[PDB]
RNA sequence: GGAGGCCCGCCGCGGUGCUGACGCGCAGAUCGCUCGUCGGAGCCGGGCAUGGGGGCGAAAGACUCAUCGAACCGCCUGGUAG
RNA sequence: UACUCCGCGCCCCGGAGGACUGAGGGGGAGACGGGUUCCGCGGCGCCUGCAUCUGGCCGCGGGUGACUCGGGCCUAAGCGGCGGGUGAAGACCGGGAAGGGGCGUGCCCGCCCGUCGAACGGGGAGCCGGCGGAGACUCCGGCAGGCGCGGCCCCCGCGGAGACGCCCGCCCCCCGGCGACGCGCACGGGGACCGCGGCGGGCGGCGCCCCGGCCCGCGAACGCCCCGCAGCCCCCGGACGCCUUGCGCGGAGAGGGGGGCCCGGGGGCGGACCCCGCGCGUCCCCGGCCGCCCCUGAAAAGCCGGGGGGCGCCGGCCGCGCGCCGUACCGACCGCAGCAGGACUCCGGGGUCAGCAGCCUCUAGCGCGGGAGCGAACGCGGCUCAGGGAAGUCGGCAAGCCGGCUCCGUAACCUCGGGAAAAGGAGUGGCUCUGACGGCCGGGUCAGAACUGGAACGGACGCGGGGAUCCCGACUGUUUACUAG
């Protein structure tokens, strides 16, 4: 067809970061709008500001339960290396102290 | 390429409304008082 | 030096606001804008975050400083006699 | 006439200080039984940036000593404190940097910040970025103690008041020019609603002592009483003298 | 608008509902000179105010 | 740029020019010496040789 | 809607969790004279490609009787 | 009627504050039968409007026309 | 390489000159050309706060719903007048 | 900017012709405000500043459907309440006050408000096709999601060298995370749009040419399997190397070889019996970097994880369920009116071009306080003018000159950054050619030559006149809405 512009699918036309939209063809030879939803940040370390490896970025509570978990003690709240830490400088502290 | 009759263009909000008491269109929608009842 | 002959950072400013100003502003800028030694790991890779926030890009530690430079000659001063007289009173206890 | 900006500021609206998006206000660590008898440790967090304010504050971590759990404070930062550090807060707190401890057990010629007047209070007298105080002496019969404050006055506290070692950091903000008005309205957008300031001899009579007449003017001397009543207390209050002496 | 309160919506409907004309019947029963009922708006015209 | 770096990165991964040559001539054209592909590689010969 | 293997076909239709198969010919195209069988269940609509006609009419009269069955064929 | 016809469903006049289970319960008392889903409405004039629709293995039109709606 | 209360310029936001048109008007402040600015002390929408000898003012006695060197509504009040 | 012929009447409807708005729309839709103006049938008494067979006018009947869209919940700036305090009252002010729950009947835990305030912020989940005269993310058909409740079966962890993987436990105390966040020139990726070539189907015109013109060729949410650059991590081992447009990184462990994780995405098979290739640009979104700040760029509900303790089927299949309110239409809104004013946002084709500028146009929409004649003065808005060139006038006011791009050449003075497009010169069309720059055919741009047109080429459009000085204010900025910028 000759003119391609749409109309808003949303309650007002207010572009807010909420409100993003893309362009699809439907069967019907028709141009469609559909939501752009938001992606919520992965879980990240308490000591460091990184990011925790093994868990994807969605709400958690579209996660079956063994997929939000890391097999580690304290997996999911600090990185591999920080755990090293932790038990290194505890063990060290405790014999001499 | 005023202050007058441009100014009454840009009137587009409802500062008083019905009221429960006297129902008389003098409930003010942001103080949540009656200008007539006193509500 | 190929560009400018004095002026140096402080072109970004055309004409506009006279010659004292200017000479007090390379100094500063130049000092805020440079890169220190960091005091943990002995790397050049401490830049300003805040006017008295100093970050390492190695290591990733923080520091609290002096604005637009990591250290002013008071707080050196004050830690030598700080530490000067720290020692005498763990001689006598 | 009606009412000047002096009076009008007094009643808020809009002269209150914007506090939206603050850390919250900036205190030693309380005193209690712990550290009255011995030392108690903290570590530092992170080092942030107080909206308003000229110098950094610092998250610092303590153990809780009436239950299970910890207890986050916020201090200001001396120069030199770094992130991961430990500190000591008590009566035997050792003389490093970070560490708070009585006045009374710091040596003289020390520098010392975020004083406090009366003790357990939680700090007052030296908080704004580059300042600092200096111990001067002490007093054992009096159980007293004499400060240098960073106007230069001296003054006596009690032995048993707190203060931290070192200097605040943050310090030779005022050494570089604000060179443009839109730096001024940036840094006072921070704080409060002051700024831009008009002259009182460009208004007219009716809002300020000093408007009117056919050439901008001064009508009488700017030296004012001190006891004068709050709609005349304009330019220079009970002052001693006037103008560039020049010498000490 | 497009997005209103039950309230709102009940009142301006009784306005809908009151303006109507004299019955032709009622007219004649009660032998009406005037014919015509002023309580009658017009949208173009009117500001009702609810 | 990316022609230049191509063609360097290509010749060093077939061993036909030493590490030291290849950051040599990376250099050379980071500072604009090189105009084109024909006279780069007659350069490379010219240095290897 | 989803794919699904002929051994858990028969299998489904054994536990009776199927409500309906329908059986297409499809002639045309990458779809070459083979036939789709499509079995309706409780939270999805299942189908199956048998490579060849033929195998359409044992696996379909493996399970005649078993759940309801629909012909299409369409020859258009 | 179309609706009738159509689509197995009833066109209802209710009271205001009634809600959709009560719709359905006093439906299936007062006319004996049985009810797949209710959708409501309430008029620009004030009245509330109830769509009806009959489960599958009940004629609609048999319904309507003993009511004497047909 | 890509800084700047930098420059030319569209929409926007303003309002220089013609002392043009109109001046029983399209209009109780509009129209046409020409013009200023256009990454910033920028512009726009909604919510909220400040009330009359009070507010608010980058200051013109400006603005505070066609009203401001002291708003509007009713009453004192059929105020007094050589 | 604008109508004409015929049916039939300058204005309604139809066909034919001729035009316009010109993707910041006289287009298609929302927020606010309006409140039935919406739809069908009939009509011309009023109104439709001319007419009317027309109509937002008058009469009679109709019309707005939600588990998934919004409101109802959260909290922002704020507002209210609070044993009490104060004031002649009305009322106003307010942390110091024996201020609640759980499990289940006895015990245990616990200092102290708000189901107030956002139809743009936060938020558990929807797509396709079709149907009416007026409604649709709401109806019907199909295919899915989310959150609960009830039955039947129904389990208290294994793999890896490691990063981690694979098949799903709850309650309490504490520690955390997600929700959750600035601006910017560039660079890279995906989608949609756009264009070119091929093949299949349809059409138009044709004095001459024409395989050279026009139109069509469609594939959603969702499920499973593969792939996914940059980033971050693991193993071996032990270094002047790796690498970006720019940078950046390395003994606190680089390169190399082999692996893991995330990635708003793509492919295959289903949904559904899929015409084939290629490319520059535009818009939107995302990514890793770098730069900037005396400016550092919300909160809470809700959800989840870890440690310690105490407890125990917790998943699969099959069934049911999901209450209340909005929902038509409009710049039909405000300015006394059907007023050249004012009035927030979303989608954004082709050509010329640096361009979303100006000019013409496909799609869509549409001819608006009425017509005819004549071609005086005079006015309003425009055009040309011999010779002279500010002699006009308070005053170069008004108008005119210049202007795009490329090359050449640019002074005094200066806070050394500027002045500067200083000043001032020359070229520019069409056609036929030549060279240069990539990749294992694509693309445009830049440079040079011959020929040839009334001594012509930024041929419309768009688009600085310049210089020498004095006064005032340093500069960007603000001001008397309606006589002073
Ligand atoms: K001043
Ligand atoms: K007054
Ligand atoms: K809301
Ligand atoms: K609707
Ligand atoms: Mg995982
Ligand atoms: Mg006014
Ligand atoms: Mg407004
Ligand atoms: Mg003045
Ligand atoms: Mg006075
Ligand atoms: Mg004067
Ligand atoms: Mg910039
Ligand atoms: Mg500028
Ligand atoms: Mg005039
Ligand atoms: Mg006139
Ligand atoms: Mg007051
Ligand atoms: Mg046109
Ligand atoms: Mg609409
Ligand atoms: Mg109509
Ligand atoms: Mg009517
Ligand atoms: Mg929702
Ligand atoms: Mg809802
Ligand atoms: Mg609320
Ligand atoms: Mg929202
Ligand atoms: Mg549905
Ligand atoms: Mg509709
Ligand atoms: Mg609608
Ligand atoms: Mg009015
Ligand atoms: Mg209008
Ligand atoms: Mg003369
Ligand atoms: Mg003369
Ligand atoms: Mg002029
Ligand atoms: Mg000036
Ligand atoms: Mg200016
Ligand atoms: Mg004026
Ligand atoms: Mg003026
Ligand atoms: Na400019
Ligand atoms: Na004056
Ligand atoms: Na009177
Ligand atoms: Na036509
Ligand atoms: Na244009
Ligand atoms: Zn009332």
């Amino acid at each position: 067809m000759a003119d391609c512009r749409v109309t808003c699918r949303f309650h007002s036309t207010y572009r807010t970061r909420s409100k993003i939209v893309r362009y699809k063809r439907t069967p019907g030879n028709r141009l469609t709008s559909l939501r752009v939803k938001k992606l919520p940040n992965a879980p990240h370390c308490a000591e460091t500001g990184k990011q925790i490896h093994g868990i994807p970025r969605v709400i958690p509570q579209h996660l079956t339960r063994q997929q939000r978990k890391v097999s580690r003690p304290y997996g999911g709240k600090l990185c591999g290396s920080a755990l090293r830490a932790h038990i290194l400088e505890s063990f060290l502290n405790e014999e001499n102290q | 390429a005023s202050k007058g009759t441009a100014s009454f263009g840009k009137r587009h909000t409802r500062i008083h409304g019905s009221c429960r008491r006297c129902g008389k269109h003098s409930f003010h929608l942001q103080k949540h008082e009656c200008a007539s009842c006193g509500y | 030096a190929k560009r400018t002959k004095k002026v140096g950072l402080t072109g970004k400013y055309g004409t506009r606001y006279g010659r004292a100003a200017r000479k007090q502003l390379l100094k500063i800028e130049t000092s805020q804008k440079a890169k220190y030694t960091c005091p943990f790991c002995a790397k050049d890779k401490v830049r300003r975050t805040a006017c008295g926030i100093w970050t390492c890009r190695s290591c990733s530690k923080t520091m609290a400083g002096g604005a637009y430079s990591l250290h002013t000659e008071p707080a050196n001063a004050a830690r030598a006699t700080i530490r000067r007289l720290r020692l005498a009173r763990e001689d006598a206890q | 006439g009606r009412r000047i900006r002096v009076q009008r500021k007094g009643a808020g609206s809009v002269f209150r200080a914007h506090v939206a998006r603050r850390l919250g206000a900036a205190k030693l660590r309380a005193n209690d039984f712990a550290e009255r008898t011995g030392s108690v440790r903290g570590v530092v967090k992170a080092i942030l940036h107080d909206r308003g304010r000229g110098a950094p504050l610092a998250r610092v971590q303590f153990p809780n000593m009436r239950g299970e759990g910890r207890v986050n404070e916020l201090f200001i930062a001396p120069e030199g404190m770094y992130t991961g550090q430990e500190v000591f807060s008590g009566n035997k707190a050792t003389l490093h940097i970070g560490n708070i401890l009585p006045v009374g057990n710091i040596p003289e010629g020390t520098y010392v910040c975020n004083v406090e007047e009366k003790p357990m209070d939680r700090g007052c007298l030296a908080r704004a970025s580059g300042t600092y105080c200096l111990v001067v002496a002490h007093n054992m019969e009096t159980n007293k103690t004499r400060i240098r404050l960073p106007s230069g006055q001296k003054k006596l506290i009690s032995s048993k008041a707190r203060a931290m070692i070192g200097l605040v950091a943050g310090g030779g903000r005022t050494d570089k020019p604000l060179l443009k008005a839109g730096n001024a309205y940036h840094k006072y957008k921070a704080k409060r609603n002051c700024w831009p300031v008009v002259r009182g001899v460009a208004m007219n009579p009716v809002d300020h002592p000093h408007g009117g007449g056919n050439h901008q003017h001064i009508g009488v001397s700017s030296c004012v009483p001190r006891n004068a009543v709050p709609g005349q207390k304009v330019g220079l209050i009970a002052a001693r003298r006037t103008g560039c002496s020049g010498g000490k | 608008s497009a997005n209103k309160t039950l309230e709102r919506k009940l009142r301006l409907g009784k306005k809908i509902r009151m303006n109507k004309n004299i019955p032709r019947w009622v007219i004649l029963k009660d032998k009406l000179k005037k014919r015509w009922n002023y309580k009658r708006h017009h949208w173009r015209r009117s500001h009702l105010k609810l | 740029q990316r022609v230049l770096r191509r063609l360097l990165s290509r010749y060093r991964d077939d061993e036909k020019i030493d590490r030291h040559l290849y950051e040599t001539l990376y250099a050379k054209a980071k500072g604009n010496m090189f105009k084109n592909k024909r006279v780069l590689l007659e350069h490379i010969v010219g240095m290897q040789k | 809607p989803n794919t699904i293997t002929e051994e858990n076909l028969m299998k489904m239709i054994a536990d009776g969790r199927g409500k309906k198969l329908v059986v297409k010919s499809c002639s045309k195209g990458r779809l070459q004279g083979k036939v789709k069988l499509k079995l309706r269940t409780a939270k999805y609509l299942y189908t199956l490609t048998v490579p060849n006609a033929d195998d359409a009419k044992s696996i379909v009269k493996g399970c005649k009787d078993k759940v309801e069955v629909q012909y299409v064929n369409d020859s258009e | 009627t179309t609706q009738i016809e159509k689509n197995n469903t009833i066109v209802f006049i209710v009271d205001r504050r009634a809600s959709k289970p009560e719709i359905r319960k006093a439906f299936e008392t007062v006319f004996e039968t049985k009810v797949a889903r209710v959708n409501t409405l309430i008029t620009p004039l004030g009245l509330k409007k109830a769509f009806i629709r009959l489960a599958p293995d009940v004629q609609a039109m048999d319904v309507a026309s003993k009511m004497g709606l047909a």
